[PDB]
């Protein structure tokens, strides 16, 4: 997105080079045990290459499994609060 | 302690 | 008519010296003397605009015979989908100049001139997230070029908007957060409304445990609900002739929330 | 003094900025009218959800209140040549299953039944003619 | 008829010695001896033409023996889209000379001859923005060729016209601003209007808190509205046989605006 | 008074020679001699603009008695949604040629004349991504037709814009990147700030492990944050009367960021 953001499971990520690629599609590669950091890959000459590591803004020192982020998101949507 | 009327603050303003 | 005078008074508004207003003014004086740009954030009923009007209405414009006014602090509030011209139009009008038809660069040049002419030290932008994304280029420019502390006021959506532009995010990084009342602080504040705001002929004892349960569940700690619940209960109970607020009549107002 | 906005959820999300602005700037009360969907839209913005909290709710008719209202439709809206006695238990069972307590169905079912009755020549409503109308639902 | 005397008085005009008027005349007196061209700016209801006319009623023409009349201040208002001929025609006619069938380059030379002959020190051009853009070359030529201070008087649009040409902006760079009334200055002025202008037999006491709320809302600080409103309230009131202006008749007037 | 001079000095600004500035200048001097267009990229607080200003102030406009100035390096900064006539307007004003009314082809032909007449070798465009997409046609034109090294300066957003057009990307491929401070380089730079910029009369020993856990965490390696944090901690310390910064006061400043 604009300003290098990615959105994934409700978390918003930014990283060291992403803003230069705004509008492109990247393959996020992630670990379901801890989604606070994601590896971002892109395709060049039909060859996938590594781009950068993207970190969920403001929670870089925490940890979250994908199941915790998904279950908490349902509680927020049920409660009617913003995410 | 002092409390202000929001319209007195308007009347006192520049 | 003594009733009708109280109904005309109570539907009005006041500013109370509270800790969360005294804190903001000590902080904004720091940013104004140091010329550092920053943001004030927090949930929508914490009273951030009253805390900023209490700042604008202190630090009054100074008048010198036939000069343009010296204006230490400017507070503006943008309309929805505010464009570069609309920001410049409002800053120009607030310093008391009429804005004549022109291209965006005529409004830019005239705005820079009146900000530097009126000696502005701080510019406060309320509801900052009404700004269109490109206008922040002109807000960054005002703050880079002139010695002006820009203050953005908003809620948690403003951060969701600031974080979409690296240039804004790394400039507006210093921040104060407006929070909710609790414990002794909510308890002490209820007494300040009873004795400084409501002016009912006998004590309603709103800080008592049987009454704080009602008020806690109603207000959630928001100063903007506390003033609203207690004005509505005072208006209503006087139109029935009581000299107080009591358990059942307050539970009638709170059952609307 | 007061602005009432019907079907408030037809508003585009940005317009609420102008609705709040007026309510705060001018001593004008603004009332938003709507269905449960309105709240689903409103909860999508704290800034709005907090100016407009107080809420009065309209419900459905039941028990004595539905029965008493049926007499008002008969004696004040219909005013048929002789009385249909719609408060009688068998006519109430037909009307209850038909209307489900909605005043916008009670107003509709009884006009449809009374028009049929009069255009067929009857001085009142009866069990079978009201069941013919209610069977259309 | 005593009553018919008073309505003929209130319908007319008079000049009140406001601080803002005193501030202009003291500033223009610096400019007149120094011979420096300048401009006066401000909103359209702030008193500018009346403050300039009062300076023209000071410094009225001298007439020593065997000389032309010496006329230290000239004041003119151009008409709309005023051309190079029409400006020279006004300067000539203000100096009481008749003018006969010239081409524009005759009107120019006859204007320069009477401006020298009458010993003009200052030329106040009211509504300066009625001037066509090309006439400023004749205004700069007057100001440079002769020892004359030109004062351009106008609204915030005047600035927009001047900023379109570097040649002009620089001759007329210095400035004084007329502004609106506020705070204790509005209150003192309303008290002055009551005793100085209205002169009703019984006091209306309009400096009273309840009455200044009606006037502050009704007038928004413009000296123009303040006067019209106070006059219209005296006229209407007098026609109905009242000794004073009161709360209800003043609201009846202010509602029309 | 001693304190108020230090509080004025600390609110001011200075350019400190650093490796990243020295490294840019020795790269820009190479591009100026070779006439190659290129871009400077990096994050939004790395100090790119101070490095480019420090370079503009090395090659000063040389003067010969009756001629336009010889200007080796031009630096401009566009306004948001900059069009071709806005870019040309600024290059012409920077070389001190006043800009008259006209069409885009008049502004083009005049800009091309003054860039030749003043002998320009390099054109540094800050915040390059404010340019409208079509204007790049005029930027490539300047750079292929004239012997001018165009330097585009910006954040990684710029490259996202540039990659939308092959024709531009290929003129501007050569790049120097500004990074973040770390390890020994952050530690050494904090000591340069202490001695050269803060000049506090008791040493704050800011290179100690307990101070560097604060500064490395809070500044994240940005020179923009390091200058802002330390000047604020020095203003706050001296206005409280301490002759040096201390662990709790630097913690109080860092808590806001
Ligand atoms: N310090 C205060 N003294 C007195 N009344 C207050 C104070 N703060 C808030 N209020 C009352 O509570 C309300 C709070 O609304 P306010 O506009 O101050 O909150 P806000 O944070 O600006 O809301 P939003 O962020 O959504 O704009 C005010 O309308 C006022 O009536
Ligand atoms: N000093 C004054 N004393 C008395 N009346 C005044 C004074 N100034 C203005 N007025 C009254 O206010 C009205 C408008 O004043 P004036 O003509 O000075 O406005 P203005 O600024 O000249 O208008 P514009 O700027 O459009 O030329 C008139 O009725 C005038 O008599
Ligand atoms: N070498 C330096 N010496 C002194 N101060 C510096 C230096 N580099 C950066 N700063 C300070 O860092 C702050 C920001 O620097 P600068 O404006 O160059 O950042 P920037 O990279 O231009 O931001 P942007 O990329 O958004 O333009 C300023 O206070 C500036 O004075
Ligand atoms: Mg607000």
């Amino acid at each position: 997105q604009r300003g290098g953001c990615l959105q994934f499971q409700n978390l918003m990520y930014r990283g060291e080079y992403l803003a230069g690629y705004a509008g492109e599609t990247v393959n996020l590669r992630f670990d379901p045990r801890d989604i606070t950091t994601i590896l971002v890959y892109r395709q060049e000459n039909n060859q996938e290459v590594f781009l950068t590591r993207a970190h969920a803004q403001g929670l870089e020192t925490e940890q979250l499994a994908l199941d915790e982020a998904e279950a908490a998101s349902r509680r927020l949507r049920t409660a009617g609060k913003t995410i | 302690i002092e409390v202000w009327d929001y319209e007195q603050l308007r009347e006192e303003y520049g | 008519e003594w009733l009708q005078a109280e109904i005309a008074r109570l539907k009005g508004k006041s500013i109370v010296p509270l800790q969360q207003v005294k804190t903001l003014h000590d902080w904004l004086d720091g940013k104004r003397k140091a010329r550092k740009s920053c943001r004030v954030v927090g949930e929508s009923r914490t009273g951030k605009t009253v805390a900023c009007d209490a700042y604008r209405y202190r630090h009054k414009p100074q008048q010198e015979a036939g000069r343009p006014p010296t204006v230490p602090v400017v507070y503006i509030r943008p309309h929805q989908k505010c464009g570069p011209k609309d920001l410049f139009k409002k800053i120009t009008e607030y310093l008391k100049y009429r804005v004549t038809k022109g291209t965006v660069s005529d409004f830019r040049d005239r705005t820079i001139e009146v900000l530097k002419g009126c000696g502005v030290e701080m510019l406060i932008i309320d509801e900052a997230d009404r700004l269109k994304p490109e206008t922040f280029a002109d807000v960054r420019d005002i703050a880079e070029d002139l010695g002006i502390a820009v203050v953005l006021v908003g809620t948690d959506r403003l951060d969701a908007v600031i974080k979409r532009d690296e240039q804004v995010l790394e400039r507006f990084r210093a921040h104060l957060r407006f929070g909710k009342l609790s414990g002794e602080d909510f308890k002490n504040t209820v007494e300040m409304w009873e004795q400084m705001v409501l002016k009912l002929p006998v004590s309603s004892n709103l800080k008592s445990k049987e009454m704080l349960r009602i008020l806690t569940s109603a207000t959630e700690g928001y100063i903007g609900r506390l003033d609203e619940i207690l004005r509505e209960a005072a208006i209503r109970s006087l139109s029935r002739g009581l000299k107080k607020i009591d358990k059942a009549v307050l539970q009638e107002v709170a059952k609307e929330y």
